[PDB]
């Protein structure tokens, strides 16, 4: 607990953090992709046919 | 020294014969979990020490299988447990918290 | 007498970007690694649908 | 054993309608059970440590 | 212009415990402390054999000041070294780092050397490193060839082994290591080494942390001279010899002429790839040998004793003719066949070795030291080259004299069916 | 096109791992949209007026 | 007080001085009373043809065994006598000769080096001689296992280029190379602008110059023209050589990646990162209190008995990894917790790491430049790799500049997903397969 | 040579059921770890046989 | 240390899939022996699906 709490620890964070973000974009997009979920779908240009 | 510290000191002996480990033949530091401070400290004990310990783990364990005690007079006095484990633990502890704050910068 | 073990020629196999002793294989490694990810992504995109 | 006690006790409340001291004393015990496991124990362990100077 | 700055004179000063302090500003960007101990191996006695080669491989274990962690990290955190150089009479603790540096080196230097607590499991674990540092050292032929060497000359204290016997590794305890530092690592066993360091720093440290008594006085029992030959039946393709006698101790003036001998009749090679054309013995061996060899004036001087002669490599059949023609030119140089220039040129390879040994700070650092404790003194190279320049032609003959005519020291490695006993020289 | 199509697709999208999935995941979306579709009009002309999709102006309210 | 900072200002300017045929004069005057004077040569097997692979280092058995003006025997008595050192070498881009020798005998040492430079006596006799001598030699590198592993790197890292050539030669070049062989490499490569007459001591750089004009005058009146020699790059190939020898008790490897040559600014942000993977040995007191992830890892699971980073400088190029030796149940993973580091490094590099690598590297630079020989060695190379001396400070100023932000970007560029040059010999049937080395270059994390 | 030891199926069996190092003290609770297993196969066994009606 | 070798469940894994040595020979006639695991997935995929109507 108190032992990750330093410097290094700040600086090994900030060298992770735009990885860690990518994934997340990775997943996001993953799990919007294989649900076919509508209410972020209906934003994006060419996947928007589906005229109810 | 005071009246309140040696009520402190008789509660810490109650709780000590309740605990019963004693009744076993161990000493507190005989009953401690197994970590990797505690395994190192194990490790960094005398010949003495580490032999008359495996006994009285040996003993106990044997008590503990039969689910017998030892005779009252056997048992360990808590003015007498000596605490053999304390300054290789608190070293390895020592040693471990500098590892770690030197990890940090 | 070991300095005698020469590398077996291999202009046979190599890839065209990698054929001159003169050019740099680095000016290449992009293309190259791009061209055989780019099979790797569509593969995983194909599988993937 | 305040933990296999209070188990029983939801045991029982559970095989029982949910009228009117069954309610109380059935979320009585439900909360018992996760300060038992969550707080009640914990500090316990803490104490004892503190008894044989560890 | 593209001149130096004027350069600085070393400051010396012995304190009246007996201990050593000697710096140079060299103004180096680097900086390089040496504790000097008349701790070597020399000072073990027959109970308690290797202690000093644990004790070497002991630098980074833990001290009262300093955990082994912290020994090790603090020191690589600013690019430091620490490293500990002995000999039959000497143990150095050589520290370097940057200038900036020094206070932290200076800190771990102390503790390594003055509170030293050899723990029990620190110590235990360390036992098998002594396997592996000798296994390391011992695959140069030369090694054990120079260790039998001084095991067959001496009866007593330079006879001891620099490497711990195998019947010790695993058996050097704790106290043993407690005991050697105790009553070999004193004030007056000491000195203090510093370049890229003032003086005064120095000077304070020595008269605040080095202050250390209660041990062992005079340079050991002496050592006593006895001779005999140790034989190693090796199977090792080519056989290894030395043949010596004793010498001169260092220091005095009998001491420089077997140095100048050693030059006459040829210590290492000069030119890259060559035939060593005025190298005396190389000489004299190839006009009888056709096969690979290598010949070489062997010269080791100590407190209380010393060995010269000559160290041979050559094929196993020719053994006995390499070490003939080698010791029958030192037999004509005894019985006076030895030119002026033949000095002269030995005196300039002489000369000029000595000048290039001391050029880095690591050999001139090295040379302080030992100085400062065999003589309690430092004796600049200008005044060096004039000790050499006094040996006279006759001097030198003597050197040779001494060595034909007394009681002699074998130790030989190989296939020995054809190297010769003393016996039959 | 001065480094190649593939040269500039490895070093702002194959390098990191990360970006490679992400390339993978976006690049399924909008292939599953010009493939479903695409296949489905490719099936359309084989089977020309034969689908309810074609009649279904015949039979209106 | 005298800081650092303030000491590497004290260290006196490198004063370079070029003769009118094109020979560059530099010196680095010292207070010692000796020096080291000799010759560096851009000279190497990287300009020798696969016909005349031996060449450089047959001149280099020749060049001690007698002159026209000093004939066998003589240069060698010459030297013996006023106590000096003769030394030479040839790596695959440079050939050195140089004298350790007493400043008040500087005159004839630099006279002495002009006639092994330009009149070389390579007597009939004698090249017969040295040819028995060199096939000795290679006899005796193939049992030296380290030296054969980095020749094999070269050999499969640069295929079918210059670089790929060992200095030795082959078996077939060192007992077919004739007289006239030697000669045509000698006119065309020993030639004034290819060389630096380099020196380091108690000498005053007019007393050098004097000697420069005195001695290697004569190189001139007409030159070049018909033959300008340039060394063409060399194609580094991602590729493995697997020397298997289950009778050799320990495995030997050479891992490397292409890096970027001699002049390149970010070879010490790259020296900073293989400083802070740096060396092991068996023999090393630290075990597992070690800085180094993989120093610490390799002693105390006993992994090898040694490892050593390295940052191999060429011409445009270069050859940039690790080498160790080990068990044969050790190879794989040796080769996982290098490759991890190499890739931590490329994605999480952290500033204290970095200082320490930066302070490795100033202490490695300064406990370098020691005495002259190595300080003559530096002027004579640095005026070939580089064209001028380059000052401590400057060095200090590169080196001081590059933070974790700065090794893990130049680490990348060179590392990160980049095909190695492996090379291995003996008991190397745990070696990894070149596809998973391959995929070590990589993390799937980031 | 003892097959327990050497033959790849029995090795699991002896290093499982045979020769497993066992502390010598161990309750009458540390019983339902194998009694979970005759319930677990007990059920398999009685479930089948319903299932071959059900 | 690497994990693959030194956890368990992912040793098994490893010695069984990743860094078995396997011939660098075998025909096609090698890939039945996976094949048919898959088949057996796939019957077991499929056959559960149809068993939940079944
Ligand atoms: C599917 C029903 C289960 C079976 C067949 C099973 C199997 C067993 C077996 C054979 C043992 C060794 C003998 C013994 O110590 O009892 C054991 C011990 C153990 N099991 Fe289970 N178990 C199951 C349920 C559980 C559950 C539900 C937990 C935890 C939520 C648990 C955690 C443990 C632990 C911690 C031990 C170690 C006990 C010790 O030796 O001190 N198991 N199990
Ligand atoms: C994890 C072990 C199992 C547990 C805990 C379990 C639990 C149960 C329970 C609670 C019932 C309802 C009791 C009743 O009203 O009679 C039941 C019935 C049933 N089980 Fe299982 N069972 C298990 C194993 C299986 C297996 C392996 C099969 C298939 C071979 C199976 C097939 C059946 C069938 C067909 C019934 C309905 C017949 C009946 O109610 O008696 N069971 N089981
Ligand atoms: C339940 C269907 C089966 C499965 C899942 C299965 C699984 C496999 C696998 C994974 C392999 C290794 C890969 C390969 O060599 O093909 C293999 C090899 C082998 N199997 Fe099977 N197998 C099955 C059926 C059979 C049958 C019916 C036989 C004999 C009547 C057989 C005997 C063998 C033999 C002898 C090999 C060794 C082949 C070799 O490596 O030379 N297996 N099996
Ligand atoms: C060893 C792998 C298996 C094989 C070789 C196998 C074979 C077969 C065959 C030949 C049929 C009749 C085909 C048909 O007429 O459609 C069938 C149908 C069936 N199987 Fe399997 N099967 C296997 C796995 C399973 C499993 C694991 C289940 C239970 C989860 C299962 C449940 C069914 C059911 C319910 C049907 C009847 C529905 C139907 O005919 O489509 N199968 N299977």
């Amino acid at each position: 607990l108190t032992r990750f709490l330093g410097p290094r620890y700040r600086q090994l964070a900030r060298n992770w953090v735009p990885t860690a973000q990518l994934w997340g974009a990775v997943g996001a997009v993953g799990l919007v992709w294989a649900t076919d979920s509508r209410l972020i779908l209906d934003w994006v240009p060419y996947i928007n046919g589906k005229f109810k | 020294v005071s009246a309140s510290s040696r009520w402190l000191e008789g509660i810490r002996k109650w709780y000590y014969n309740a605990a019963g480990f004693n009744k076993l033949g161990l000493m507190r530091d005989d009953t401690i979990h197994e970590n990797d401070d505690v395994k190192e400290a194990i490790r960094r004990l005398p010949e003495n020490l580490y032999d008359d310990r495996v006994f009285r783990i040996k003993r106990a364990l044997d008590l503990s299988m039969r689910q017998q005690i030892l005779p009252k007079e056997q048992w360990t006095k808590y003015e007498e447990d000596k605490s053999y484990l304390e300054p290789y633990l608190k070293e390895v502890i020592r040693e471990r918290k500098e590892r770690e704050e030197w990890a940090k910068k | 007498s070991h300095t005698d073990i020469k590398v077996p020629d291999f202009s046979d196999y190599r890839r065209p970007e990698v054929l001159d002793s003169t050019k740099s294989s680095k000016e290449s490694s992009e293309a190259r690694k791009g061209f055989s990810y780019l099979v790797t992504a569509t593969t995983t995109v194909g599988v993937a649908y | 054993w305040a933990l296999v006690a209070d188990l029983l006790t939801l045991t029982w409340i559970g095989g029982q309608p949910v009228e009117h001291p069954y309610i109380t004393i059935g979320q009585l015990a439900s909360v018992l059970y996760f300060l038992l496991i969550l707080v009640l124990m914990p500090t316990a362990g803490t104490i004892e440590n503190k008894l044989l100077k560890w | 212009a593209g001149v130096p700055p004027h350069p600085q004179d070393l400051e010396f000063t012995r304190l009246p415990n007996g201990l050593v302090i000697a710096s140079l500003e060299n103004y180096a960007p680097a900086s390089r402390i040496g504790l000097f101990i008349k701790a070597g191996s020399r000072y073990e006695n027959s109970n308690n054999l290797g202690t000093s080669h644990l004790l070497r491989l002991a630098s980074s274990l833990t001290t009262k000041g300093a955990s082994s962690f912290k020994i090790t990290r603090g020191i690589e955190a600013v690019g430091g070294k620490l490293s500990v150089t002995s000999t039959r009479e000497n143990m150095a603790y050589t520290v370097e780092c940057l200038r900036d540096d020094v206070d932290i080196l200076m800190e771990f230097l102390l503790n390594v050397t003055t509170a030293p607590e050899f723990r029990r499991w620190e110590v235990a674990a360390l036992q098998p490193q002594l396997r592996i540092d000798k296994a390391v050292a011992l695959q140069n032929p030369q090694a054990h060839v120079i260790e039998n060497l001084h095991a067959a000359a001496y009866r007593n204290a330079l006879a001891n082994s620099l490497y711990c016997p195998d019947y010790r590794i695993g058996k050097v305890t704790p106290v043993e290591l407690h005991d050697y530092v105790q009553n070999h690592f004193t004030s007056a066993r000491m000195a203090l080494i510093g370049l890229g360091v003032s003086h005064p720093v120095l000077k304070q440290v020595a008269e605040q942390f080095l202050n250390i008594r209660g041990g062992l006085g005079l340079s050991g029992a002496k050592a006593k001279y006895h001779g005999g030959e140790i034989r190693e039946q090796n199977g090792d393709s080519l056989v290894h010899a030395a043949l010596v006698a004793e010498s001169a101790a260092i220091g005095s003036a009998e001491a420089n002429a077997f140095s100048v001998l050693q030059h006459v009749l040829g210590a290492g090679p000069h030119v890259k790839r060559g035939s060593n054309a005025t190298s005396s013995l190389y000489q004299a061996v190839a006009k009888g040998v056709h096969q690979p060899f290598d010949v070489s004036a062997f010269n080791a001087s100590y407190s209380d004793s010393g060995l010269f002669g000559f160290y041979t490599i050559s094929q196993a059949a020719s053994a006995g003719d390499v070490i003939k023609a080698a010791y029958n030119q030192v037999k004509t140089i005894a019985q006076g066949n030895l030119s002026n220039p033949d000095v002269q040129a030995a005196k300039n390879k002489l000369k000029a070795g000595y000048l290039m040994s001391v050029e880095s700070s690591e050999g001139f650092l090295d040379e302080v030291g030992s100085q400062a404790l065999a003589a309690g003194s430092y004796t600049p190279p200008s005044t060096v080259l004039q000790q050499i320049d006094a040996v006279a032609d006759a001097d030198v003959i003597n050197a040779a004299k001494k060595f034909v005519s007394g009681r002699k020291s074998m130790a030989a490695s190989g296939n020995l069916g054809h190297t010769p006993f003393i016996d039959e020289l | 096109v001065a480094p190649t199509l593939t040269a500039r697709l490895y070093s702002l999208l194959f390098r990191r791992t990360s970006t490679f999935a992400l390339t993978i995941v976006v690049g399924a979306l909008f292939f599953e949209r010009a493939f479903d579709q695409g296949a489905d009009a490719i099936y359309e002309h084989i089977n020309e007026g034969k689908l309810w999709k074609h009649i279904k102006h015949k039979y209106e309210n | 007080t005298a800081t650092y900072a303030q000491a590497l200002q004290s260290v006196p300017e490198t004063q370079v001085s070029q003769l009118d045929n094109g020979l560059r004069v530099a010196s680095e005057q010292s207070s010692q009373p000796t020096c080291t004077v000799g010759v560096w040569i851009d000279a190497g097997s990287r300009y020798e043809s696969e016909k005349n692979n031996g060449a450089g280092y047959f001149v280099e058995h020749l060049a001690f065994k007698g002159t026209k003006n000093r004939p066998g025997n003589a240069l060698e008595k010459e030297v013996e006598s006023m106590g000096a050192h003769l030394n030479a070498y040839s790596t695959r881009e440079h050939t050195a000769y140089y004298i350790k020798a007493l400043s008040k005998d500087l005159p004839k040492a630099v006279e002495l080096l002009a006639d092994i430079v330009q009149n070389c006596s390579l007597e009939d006799s004698q090249i017969e001689k040295e040819r028995d001598v060199i096939l000795q030699e290679l006899q005796e590198n193939d049992t030296s296992m380290r030296d054969v592993v980095f020749n094999y790197l070269h050999a499969t890292a640069f295929q079918g280029t210059p670089l790929a050539q060992s200095v030795e030669g082959p078996s077939e070049n060192v007992r077919k190379l004739s007289r006239a062989d030697l000669t045509e490499y000698l006119s065309r490569h020993y030639k004034a602008p290819r060389m630096v007459l380099a020196a380091a001591g108690g000498l005053e750089h007019r007393q050098l110059l004097d000697l420069a004009q005195k001695h290697f005058s004569g190189l001139s009146g007409t030159y070049d023209e018909d033959a300008v020699p340039t060394l063409s790059p060399c194609r580094f190939t991602g590729s493995q050589i697997c020397h298997r020898e289950d009778g050799l008790p320990l495995a030997h490897v050479a891992i490397a990646v292409e890096g970027p040559g001699w002049a390149h600014p970010d070879n010490v942000a790259l020296q900073v990162a293989n400083a802070i993977i740096g060396h092991y040995d068996c023999t090393y007191g630290g075990g597992a209190h070690l800085s180094s992830p993989l120093a610490s890892i390799a002693a105390t699971n006993k992994l090898c008995q040694s490892f050593q980073t390295f940052n191999i400088c060429y011409a445009d190029t270069g050859l940039l990894g690790a080498h160790f030796v080990c068990d044969h149940m050790s190879i794989d993973d040796m080769m996982f917790v290098l490759q991890g580091q190499w890739m931590r490094l490329c994605t999480s590099a952290t500033e204290s790491e970095v200082l320490r690598g930066k302070n490795l590297l100033r202490n490695a630079l300064v406990s370098h430049l020691d005495g002259t020989t190595p300080v003559c060695e530096d002027i004579g190379r640095s005026l070939l790799t580089y064209g001028r001396r380059i000052p401590l400070a400057e060095w200090e100023s590169r080196i001081a500049e590059v933070d974790a932000r700065v090794v893990r970007e130049v680490c990348s560029k060179y590392f990160y997903d980049q095909c190695p040059a492996v090379a291995g010999f003996g008991p190397i049937e745990q070696l990894p397969d070149y596809n998973r080395i391959r995929s070590g270059m990589f993390w799937l994390r980031f | 040579t003892n097959i327990r030891k050497s033959h790849p199926l029995m090795k699991i069996v002896n290093n499982a059921f045979i020769d497993l190092p066992a502390p010598s003290n161990i309750s009458s609770w540390w019983n339902f770890g194998s009694l979970l297993g005759i319930c677990l196969i007990l059920q398999i066994l009685t479930g089948l046989f319903l299932a071959m009606h059900y």
